[PDB]
RNA sequence: AUCUGUUUGGUGGAACCUGAUUAGAGGAAACUCAAAGAGUGCUAUGGUAUGGUGACGGAGUGCGCUGGUCAAGAGUGUAAAAGCUUUUUGAACAGAGAGCAUUUCCGGCAGCAGAGAUUUCAGCUGUU
RNA sequence: AAACUAUGCCGACUAGGGAUCGGGUGGUGUUUUUUUA
RNA sequence: UCGACGUACUUCAUAGGAUCAUUUCUAUAGGAAUCGUCACUCUUUGACUCUUCAAAAGAGCCACUGAAUCCAACUUGGUUGAU
């Protein structure tokens, strides 16, 4: 209905994190059917647990508002919750593991003195966690050992992390070098894929629940959608009223995209623009299904490429791409000249360029 | 189109028929042309259930023709290939499509059930249960369905546990139908007679439950009969309410008498004890009406059954004088409490009963009892 | 063709089975209807003559304005066309382009001039009377409805002497003299 | 009334002017033949198409799944409890058709006797 | 004697592309050359 | 008659927004359309026949064979009542 259940003035400062969780108190079972709970953290050094009345079910017929508060020594910057158990983790000057039924962090995790900017729990191997540091690093954790596991330092900071819902050991990173990197947990020396279409920093990334697509929000006032098997966007979404895309999410049906910009509006988008939400007759379904396979077969034809890839992007983005394309051609032309005379100048794959180093060598 | 998909499903069967040599390609073509018209008929607008019946009938003959060519040409009872069960699988599919399209037609459901029951080996009894489950949900208020699956699982299966549950559920939906009560009681005692005979059989080689159903039946049938004949509202006038009370007593009395006839069938059970429970039921005043005062005609029949109760099932050979005296002793007891008009009618009926059952069937010259019977009849 | 749906129309914008660009707007059919031309190619035969006039005028215009040759020929062409009746006025030389048209030539056909002289109620009626041999120009009967009448010859358009139409004209006014007929 | 001449209604529609139209304007007939527009009616129902290629189906067994009862364990709470949570386990019970394997039997052939209207199905014995 | 058809938004302001002049660092292999400088 | 001055008088600008124009896209993501037909009702247009205002011309002559109308004649009903 595009309407609010409730509005809370949660924090005096900035809301630096938010997650929707289903708590399990030791002695009490909350009415998950009639109430939904959300955890918020802010730079005022507190984490608050809220309760909201919902109308999903009519099996009943309150206690709507703040439930519990956690105080912290330092400011918080990112919050996420374990799916299976009630434990949740907050990222500030130190990444802390919390339990819903304890007012203090049950365990403290940290690679070093560097602060953590974001974190995201794994969706299948729920015991695994990944975090982003201000020192251009990605740290992997495992709650089964209650310790960090691996760390890689990249050329630029990564703003957000998302785990593949269908591949437990794969995650994508939103990076500040105009790129998004697809990584394998077990071998972090090399990336699986690189997405290069954006012209400003990528600020958030999200996997479709089917796992075959990702959506990236950028500081260039655009939203791009990528196929996991291709390194270039298939779509760009933009509006004159959207001012800085800071968050992007997929609806759990994979049919819609929710984007939040700094102008104060939360917009809804179709994952596929040409699709519609109505239930289709069998004749409709087959004709649309027939078209999709027919389009895939002739995608390589010149005319079909011309129309299919044509999009109207804002003028600022267009000029950025033109200037960006010229620079890369000059760099490629220039390295080609250098290789003629330079005896020892190796070939480095694009997937391995962004990695400055890894702690545990293999 | 849907038709083309269904026609292509017939192709693997037809490849088999040509391959085995039973049918020639020209003959196979003729069958498909006839099938093509039917499948188009079913998948189009204006289709009726008769189209499904026609197509099922046609497929059955094709099954027969294949069978006879199989013995004539192949000289084999069964050729282990797709052609054997392809027709049978198809006919079942036509039944499913027709039933979904036209659930209202109960005749088609019966044909579907008879067809699937007939091929017990080919179709598991589990599938038969699925058909009944879907049918019962669509028509909960048709008792003939409830008894049918009850009868089917008492005879083909003999699962009194499931059959009892069917009657339990059927009466839950249709408490106002006397017929379902009659069959459940018939099943209930049928379970008893079969049980006692097993005990009797066991010995050589080495009823209240129905009455409770009868009691709840009479209460429940009364409530619904009152709700009917009253419409949306109650009846304000007192006399009219009395009449509605009279109708249900007579309506309920006819039902009770119908059960009385049922008990006679069962020799193993103590019919006299079972009947006496019915007589005791009517002794109690019901709906503020007394049988002796308000409905004498029903009362005289109530008395008459009691008079002959001890001698109802006694054969002429085993006729005991003492038991007859008890019947006559009962006979005089009621006359002292009855009006003259009732006594005369009651006297006529009892005299006819004794004359027809005992006097007319006995030789006059051989038995001293015959003289005693005449003296009683003369004195009655 | 059935009315195209929205998605069909966008993909079939240029489809038109009844109007084509080479039709030139069906100007020929419109002019044929107005003046009841019965020969399909009469318009395009007239069109070629109009083009010949316009071609000559364009070439004449490109000669220097003070040329004696240019002024002589342009006046001669204006003199001749006015006499035929194709041009209503002789004043303006630009008329050779703007006001030289097939309708101007068609407007001098015998059926039309009969209509303007009120000899017939409609151009179609005039064509029928010509085909039925009621109309003479001078002493010659003309059954061709495409005869062009010059301004001078428009004075001699009249009915045939023994025409039944003439009798009705004179009988209506009670001025019929059977000696003449 | 060889009185009077205004009004109302019908008939008629010169001139000027204004507007619209023009291979002039119309009319009648239909179980006639065409080209289009709008609305309405009809289960108009494959979201991934029958239980089945002896490549199979039926019967049985085991595994799997479901419901609640009981017992035990863990957590929480208490002076000790009672009480609450449990994606912790086990027992028996009641099940669904809703999956997975299973060759243990049947579905070739002859005979015995039964249920139903010469044909259909069920049971038993011999045989491949 | 001179001018005589011109013209470019501006700035405290971002990232570039090709070419060129002067200097410096590195690479490489052709001109060059050899203990006279 | 023409000039200069004075007086009087006529004329001349420019904007904001939307839509339609590319056999998708007129540049904008704030917007709306992707289905192999079976019937019924209504409405518009056009043919064929005939016809009015309203007339005009007949590819023309003979022979045979049918049809329709109006009179004459006859037959039925009719002042006890036809039209
Ligand atoms: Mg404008």
């Amino acid at each position: 209905t595009r309407e609010e259940f409730v509005s809370f003035k949660a924090h005096y400062g900035l809301v630096t994190g938010l997650c929707v969780t289903q708590p399990r108190f030791h002695d009490k079972k909350p009415d998950l059917k009639s109430q939904n709970f959300m955890l918020s953290c802010s730079d005022d050094k507190t984490v608050k647990l809220w309760s909201i009345n919902v109308d999903d079910y009519s099996n009943k017929n309150n206690e709507e508002g703040l439930i519990r508060t956690f105080d912290g020594e330092s400011a918080f910057q990112g919050i996420d919750s374990h799916r299976e158990n009630s434990t949740f983790a907050t990222g500030g000057a130190k990444i802390h593991l919390w339990d819903v039924n304890r007012l203090k962090p049950v365990s403290d995790l940290s690679w070093g003195a560097d602060n953590i900017t974001s974190l995201k729990f794994n969706q299948n191997e729920t015991d695994i966690l990944a975090s982003t540091g201000s020192d251009n690093s990605i740290v992997l954790y495992d709650l089964r050992t209650n310790s960090p596991t691996q760390k890689i330092v990249q050329t630029m900071r990564t703003n957000a992390i998302c785990w593949n819902p269908m591949e437990a050991f794969n995650f994508v990173t939103a990076n500040e070098d105009h790129n998004a990197y697809y990584y394998d947990m077990r071998n972090l020396s090399r990336s699986l894929n690189v997405f290069k279409d954006h012209v400003s920093a990528v600020m958030d990334v999200d996997f479709s629940p089917t796992g075959d697509e990702i959506v990236t929000g950028s500081y260039d006032k655009s939203i791009r959608i990528y196929k996991t098997n291709h390194g270039h966007s298939r779509e760009i979404y933009h509006t004159k009223r959207m001012q800085h895309v800071f968050q992007v999410k997929y609806s759990m049906d994979s049919k819609y995209i929710i984007s939040g910009s700094d102008d104060g509006n939360v917009r809804l988008w179709r994952s596929k623009a040409w699709e519609r939400s109505n239930v289709k007759t069998t004749r409709e379904k087959n004709k649309l299904e027939y078209d999709e396979k027919l389009k895939e077969r002739f995608r390589h034809m010149p005319e079909i490429k011309r129309i299919s890839r044509h999009r109207h992007v804002p003028q600022v983005i267009k000029k950025a791409q033109e200037i960006k394309n010229i620079e890369l051609s000059s760099i490629k032309r220039r390295e080609a000249n250098e290789r003629r005379t330079r005896k020892d100048m190796p070939y480095i794959s694009e997937r391995k360029k962004q990695i400055v180093g890894t702690v545990h060598k293999y | 189109s849907k038709t083309r998909y269904y026609l292509e499903q017939c192709i693997p069967e037809m490849d088999d028929l040509v391959e085995k040599g039973l049918f020639t390609k020209n003959e196979v073509s003729l069958i498909m042309k006839k099938r093509t018209d039917f499948e188009h008929r079913l998948n189009s607008r204006g289709s009726s259930i008769n189209d499904y019946i026609k197509y099922i009938n046609y497929e059955s003959n094709v099954n027969k023709l294949r069978a006879k060519r199989c013995k004539r040409i192949l000289q084999v009872k069964k050729t282990n290939s797709l052609s054997d069960w392809s027709i049978q699988q198809r006919i079942g599919f036509i039944y499913q499509r027709g039933t979904n399209k036209f659930p209202q037609d109960l005749k088609f459901w019966a044909m579907y059930l008879n067809y699937m029951k007939a091929r017990g080996n080919q179709t598991s009894y589990k599938k038969i249960h699925n058909i009944y489950n879907q049918l019962l949900k669509l028509h909960p208020t048709n008792v003939d369905i409830w008894i049918s699956c009850a009868k089917y699982e008492y005879e083909v299966h003999a699962n009194f546990k499931s059959c009892r549950n069917i009657f339990q559920n059927g009466l839950r939906f249709n408490p106002d139908v006397p017929k379902l009560w009659y069959e459940y009681v018939k099943f209930e005692l049928n379970f008893i007679t079969k049980l006692i005979n097993r005990r009797k059989v066991m010995g050589l080689i080495n009823g209240d439950i129905a009455l409770t159903i009868f009691d709840v039946c009479m209460k429940t049938l009364g409530k619904h009969y009152i709700n009917k004949h009253k419409g949306y509202y109650a009846i304000s006038d007192s006399k009219m309410n009395i009449e509605l009370n009279k109708e249900t007593l007579n309506y309920l009395f006819s039902e009770s008498l119908r059960y009385i006839k049922l008990f006679d069938e069962f020799l193993d059970l103590e019919r006299d004890y079972l009947i006496n429970h019915v007589l005791q039921f009517w002794k109690n005043d019901m709906y503020d009406l007394s049988l002796r005062k308000d409905l004498p005609e029903l009362y005289l029949k109530t008395v008459m059954i009691d008079i002959t109760l001890n001698i109802r099932y006694m054969p002429v050979e085993k006729l005991d004088i003492d038991q007859l005296q008890l019947s006559v002793k009962k006979y005089f007891a009621y006359i002292s409490k009855l009006d003259s008009a009732s006594v005369k009618s009651l006297k006529n009926e009892y005299r006819s009963y004794l004359q027809d059952n005992y006097l007319k069937k006995m030789n006059a010259e051989d038995d001293p009892r015959y003289k005693i019977l005449d003296l009683i009849i003369s004195k009655l | 063709v059935r009315k195209l749906k929205h998605h069909e129309q966008k993909l079939l914008k240029k489809v038109d089975f009844l109007e084509w660009k080479q039709d030139q707007g069906h100007r020929d059919t419109q002019v044929m209807r107005t003046y009841h031309i019965q020969n399909r190619e009469d318009y395009h035969k007239y069109n070629r003559i109009c083009g010949d006039i316009r071609r000559l005028a364009n070439k004449l215009s490109l000669l220097p304005p003070t040329d004696p040759f240019r002024r002589k020929h342009e006046q001669l062409l204006l003199d001749k066309l006015y006499a035929m009746g194709v041009l209503t006025t002789k004043s303006k030389i630009s008329d050779l382009e703007n006001k030289v048209t097939v309708s101007a030539i068609c407007r001098r056909r015998l059926p039309v001039i009969m209509h303007r002289l009120k000899m017939a109620e409609t151009i179609q009626d005039a064509v029928k009377f010509i085909e039925q041999g009621h109309v003479r120009v001078g002493p010659n009967l003309i059954n061709d409805p495409a005869y062009l009448v010059t301004r001078n010859m428009e004075d001699y358009v009249t009915w045939v002497d023994n025409s039944k139409i003439k009798k009705t004209l004179l009988r209506y006014r009670n001025q019929i003299d059977d000696f003449d007929f």
